[PDB]
RNA sequence: AUCCUGAGUACGACGGAGCACGUGAAAUUCCGUCGGAAUCUGGGAGGACCAUCUCCUAAGGCUAAAUACUCUCUAGUG
RNA sequence: CUACCCUUGGUCAGGUUGAAGUUCAGGUAACACUGAAUGGAGGACCGAACCGACUUACGUUGAAAAGUGAGCGGAUGAACU
RNA sequence: UGAGUAGCGAAAGACGGGUGAGAAUCCCGUCCACCGAUUGACUAAGGUUUCCAGAGGAAGGCUCGUCCGCUCUGGGUUAGUCGGGUCCUAAGCUGAGGCCGACAGGCGUAGGCGAUGGAUAACAGGUUGAUAUUCCUGUACCACCUAUAUCGAUGGGGGGACGCAGUAGGAUAGGCGAAGCGUGCGAUUGGAUGCACGUCUAAGCAGUAAGGCUUAUUGGCAAAUCCGGUAGCUGAGCUGUGAUGGGGAGAAUUCGAGUCGUUGAUUUCACACUGCCGAGAAAAGCCUCUAGAAAUAGGUGCCCGUACCGCAAACCGACACAGGUAGUCAAGAUGAGAAUUCUAAGGUGAGCGAGCGAACUCUCGUUAAGGAACUCGGCAAAAUGACCCCGUAACUUCGGGAGAAGGGGUGCUCUUAGAGCCGCAGUGAAUAGGCCCAAGCGACUGUUUAUCAAAAACACAGGUCUCUGCUAAACCGUAAGGUGAUGUAUAGGGGCUGACGCCUGCCCGGUGCUGGAAGGUUAAGAGGAGUGGUUGAAGCUACGAAUCGAAGCCCCAGUAAACGGCGGCCUAAGGUAGCGAAAUUCCUUGUCGGGUAAGUUCCGACCCGCACGAAAGGCGUAACGAUUUGGGCACUGUCUCAACGAGA
RNA sequence: UGAUAUUGAAAUUCGGCUUUCUAACCCGCACCACUUAUCGUGGUGGGAGACAGUGUCAGGCGGGCAGUUUGA
RNA sequence: GGCCGGGCCACCA
């Protein structure tokens, strides 16, 4: 659940945190870690191309099996662990042959539970199957967009999608955003909903806690100078002062759609959202 | 108060040294200009 | 004059450039895109264009000299 | 030099307060809930080093092309290096 | 010229003796004084001979100079083990082939380079004018070589291997004491026979150790007896040896004692343990698995750095410049303390002096009576201040406010809390919060105009809108390639608002955005009816209307935490709640009340809002503030009104 | 946003429209090899497909950026 | 001015 701190300081006022009661092991699995140096929003030219990234705690990457391509072998869930690199918790699963892997922790998954993947797997939480063999109405997560590439959709905390129907070589799915779209029937998905549902409930509480997460402060355009931002300048506070609010790079930024035309996925998207 | 020049042998050689000048066409242009003018010192 | 004589070439449209020439009565030369010939009864030019006449024979290549310059060298000059 | 960032190191005399939890003693059908103890949280408090630069005095052909004296803000953090 | 004028760069010196042509300034001595969480000692960077000795005094040195970081001459830096290379990787840089680009070039794979990190064998003593873990002496260790009698990965696995805070312990360094033992001294100032110190000794090699942790079968590219699945290891310190050696308070090359108590780390065990969320490098060295294919003795061990300065007279500041410069060592008295004051170790007396004791300037101390009358403003100063014990309001988000406020105590001696003793005064010095009432702004810690602005400005946690289905959107780049992200709608970008509480009204006509209708309009292109020039014509040539032909625009709808607007019959609609002479009110010192003897400021009201108003948010709001504003207590040379004293 | 080139085969329906196909082109998809390699190239599947992307031409938007004007 | 029913397009003394 959510822990509500007592207002012992002005910083602690209204601050909340996860209690981490689902985390059964507090340290990662050594053989599955990899270094992850920070980019701080800077590209291969050394130039900042995304604002507000930098600093934050040191983090090691956990190698996650998004593919779930180890078919026909049972795996026991050994522990649920904290992953600094994503909003969901992860689960260390041990296969019957001794291979140890990390998977996204589904809601309700428990230590000692047996998960398996493949066309013949049962419809149970944590099992990964092709969308061809998943019944209509099933809630799934970690959905592939291309066969064998690994799950790409519905991976953050609490994420899910529901299977709607089968139309030829595609399966209809309603995604968490509300979009309804077709996905190839050979693409795999995992049964259930991603866990750690209380992740979005955290009241960060203070600026420094944002800093620990690598978020650098955002400066509003209205308090810049005209050579910095379309909203810059003016004496005293100013309203927008042009027909549309603008991004720092000079493009309308309230309601203007940015999805590009003539994409190959237009034929596959039946109903959109966001 | 702290002044602008804080000497550093390594920094000075890596930014202004001979090999750094040879490393780019414009650095080689610098060396050619200094040889043409007749400088005793071509680089660090 | 029986056969041969440089083909995606010449050329044309659109967009440009180079020609003293700013697209103009703009020939003549070149580039991109797209189209695209004729075969000595042939082809090109003579400042739009047509006919006659006149001159030439593209779409392969090579070629000294007269010309440009002086970090230099040798001998000199103002 | 300076701004931001990346990798890898270093530093923060002392004093104060006393969050969550836990134990005990109650209390209960159960659970709330109460008291003591313990516990040691915090961009927490006072205050050296250290980092600043609010006031004032001096300096203004300066000791100094931005400083000095006296107080002053922060000082386990969005810290300083 | 100004002019023998300003200055001569933070400070304590005095005298004796010496040297010399010449001495406040050089050397030596005694006394005095300054620093001492450092003005002491040692590393790093940087400088690059400034280091040492002898000689010198033209110039340099803010004076002098016999002296010198200056000049001349001659010297000085010694490593198998220290730091670096012959080891390892991070960021980053580079990059065979490769991808991309008018050229030049950009990017990138394997690979490589690259410490600020990982690995890694030497300690004690002595010695010089100048070097020393480098030279010498003593005692070691490591790698390789030879001589005299299983090995295995450029493979697998393990390990290396890691945050932050707090707690209780072990041990040791260090401090203090008694003098146990030893070594000096026992003093003409009244007295005593007591005063002053020392009490050490490494690596290595042995032993020990408080502690701390904890059989079978079958995926890791082939195999595994290893790892994975299933049914004992570490460890500060101690003791001995090292060493009948060395060092020693001292005594005359010889001799000279190394113990008891107490305290006890900031060091180490050790990121051991516990807790927490923000979840905390890599690679090699190393161990092991598989495929696969000894001791002893003697010897050998390279390159680079090594002087000196180094919180500065040698570095960065043009200077022998009141500034800047990473780490380490951390004594005594007092104390919570690395605060304070005085001292130790050790260093230093500051590269102009001598007088005088005017004005004036600067720094400092005191001040009758009064006590903010000063002034824009209590600016500055004064006052408060440590510890122990009582006691403590409105308000509140129940944490706070709070050290609220306001009181009391403190010296020394003796007896077991009392009894006394002394002063004007007992935290007797130094250092150590002033407090209260009220209003505006911003919630808060934080950030900002290096060098006239620190704030009410920025940020912020929180809110909302919007974009984005992943080769995401957004962003850098011509591209390749990247960031976003090794993320995936509980995610990422952009706008606005700015904790929290109660809330956030009306208008979609206009503009923007989003979606509809394919009706009008339009380009390239297609389509060729027709015509002019020329040759009755073809033909060549210059033009040329039917019509087909996208988006956009026009049209329709929606959308205001989009841009905006919120009346004077007109409109799209005419301002809801709340607030209001306001950081907004021109008139204006509005009017009334409060506060003062007197109040253009302030507080509370009124509404007549020139010209408030609901996320360019409205109204409140505990806590917070080197913020702005009004009042009060304390307190004072701010003032009446100036006087005296100290220093420059 | 349209035409055209790259750019191919069949149909349906009114020079177009529409559907289907695979073989060009594409895949920051999978596996395989070069090869101890998240680059690249090749191979094989899968996806997509005459679209997309790119060249040329044309119309539109375009203070994002630029050169300038804004009298006496 | 073009075209269509006022709207789009066009206009280098
Ligand atoms: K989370
Ligand atoms: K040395
Ligand atoms: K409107
Ligand atoms: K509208
Ligand atoms: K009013
Ligand atoms: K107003
Ligand atoms: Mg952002
Ligand atoms: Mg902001
Ligand atoms: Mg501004
Ligand atoms: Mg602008
Ligand atoms: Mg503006
Ligand atoms: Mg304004
Ligand atoms: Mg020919
Ligand atoms: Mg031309
Ligand atoms: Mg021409
Ligand atoms: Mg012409
Ligand atoms: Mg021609
Ligand atoms: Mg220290
Ligand atoms: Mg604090
Ligand atoms: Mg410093
Ligand atoms: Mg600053
Ligand atoms: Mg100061
Ligand atoms: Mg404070
Ligand atoms: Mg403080
Ligand atoms: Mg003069
Ligand atoms: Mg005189
Ligand atoms: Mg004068
Ligand atoms: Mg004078
Ligand atoms: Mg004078
Ligand atoms: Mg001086
Ligand atoms: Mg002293
Ligand atoms: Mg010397
Ligand atoms: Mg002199
Ligand atoms: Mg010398
Ligand atoms: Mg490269
Ligand atoms: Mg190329
Ligand atoms: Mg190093
Ligand atoms: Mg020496
Ligand atoms: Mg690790
Ligand atoms: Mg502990
Ligand atoms: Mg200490
Ligand atoms: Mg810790
Ligand atoms: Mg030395
Ligand atoms: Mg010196
Ligand atoms: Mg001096
Ligand atoms: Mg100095
Ligand atoms: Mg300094
Ligand atoms: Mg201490
Ligand atoms: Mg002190
Ligand atoms: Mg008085
Ligand atoms: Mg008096
Ligand atoms: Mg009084
Ligand atoms: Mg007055
Ligand atoms: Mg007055
Ligand atoms: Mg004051
Ligand atoms: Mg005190
Ligand atoms: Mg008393
Ligand atoms: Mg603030
Ligand atoms: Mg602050
Ligand atoms: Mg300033
Ligand atoms: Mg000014
Ligand atoms: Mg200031
Ligand atoms: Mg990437
Ligand atoms: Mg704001
Ligand atoms: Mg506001
Ligand atoms: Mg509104
Ligand atoms: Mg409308
Ligand atoms: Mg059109
Ligand atoms: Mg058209
Ligand atoms: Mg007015
Ligand atoms: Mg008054
Ligand atoms: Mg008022
Ligand atoms: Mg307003
Ligand atoms: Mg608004
Ligand atoms: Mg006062
Ligand atoms: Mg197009
Ligand atoms: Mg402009
Ligand atoms: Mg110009
Ligand atoms: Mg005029």
């Amino acid at each position: 659940a959510i822990k509500k701190y007592k207002p012992i300081t002005n910083g602690r006022r209204n601050m909340t945190s996860l209690d981490f009661a689902e985390i059964t092991k507090t340290t990662p699995e050594k053989s599955l870690l990899k270094p992850l140096p920070k980019k701080a929003g800077r590209n291969n030219q050394g130039k900042l191309t995304v604002r507000h990234h930098g600093g934050g705690h040191k983090r090691q990457y956990r190698v996650i099996d998004f593919k779930r391509n180890k078919d026909g072998i049972n795996a026991k869930v050994d522990s649920i662990q904290y992953d600094p690199n994503r909003s969901a918790n992860i689960a260390l699963v041990v296969y019957a042959d001794g291979e140890k892997r990390y998977i996204i922790a589904p809601k309700g998954l428990e230590v000692g539970q047996i998960v398996e993947s493949g066309a013949e797997a049962d419809i149970k939480v944590g099992n990964a199957l092709p969308l061809q063999n998943i019944p209509v109405g099933t809630v799934v997560h970690n959905i592939e967009l291309k066969p064998g590439k690994g799950g790409q959709i519905a991976r953050s905390a609490g994420a899910s999608a529901q299977v709607l129907g089968k139309e030829g070589k595609y399966v209809l799915i309603r995604l968490r955003s509300g979009e309804v779209r077709m996905i190839l029937s050979t693409c795999r998905a995992t049964i259930g909903q991603v866990g750690n549902l209380q992740h979005e409930l955290v009241n960060v509480g203070k600026a420094g806690r944002s800093r620990w997460k690598g978020i650098r402060p955002t400066v509003r355009g209205s308090v810049m100078n005209p050579n910095d931002h379309p909203h810059g300048g003016g004496e005293g506070r100013a309203p927008i002062g042009r027909p549309s609010p603008m991004s720092p790079w000079g493009k309308p930024t309230l309601g203007k759609k940015t999805r590009r035309g003539k994409k190959s996925s237009d034929k596959l998207i039946v109903r959109g959202r966001k | 108060v702290k002044r602008t020049y804080q000497p550093n042998k390594r920094k000075h050689s890596k930014v202004h040294g001979f090999r750094k000048r040879m490393s780019t066409k414009n650095g080689r242009k610098v060396l050619a200009r200094r040889r043409r003018k007749g400088r005793k010192v071509l680089s660090a």
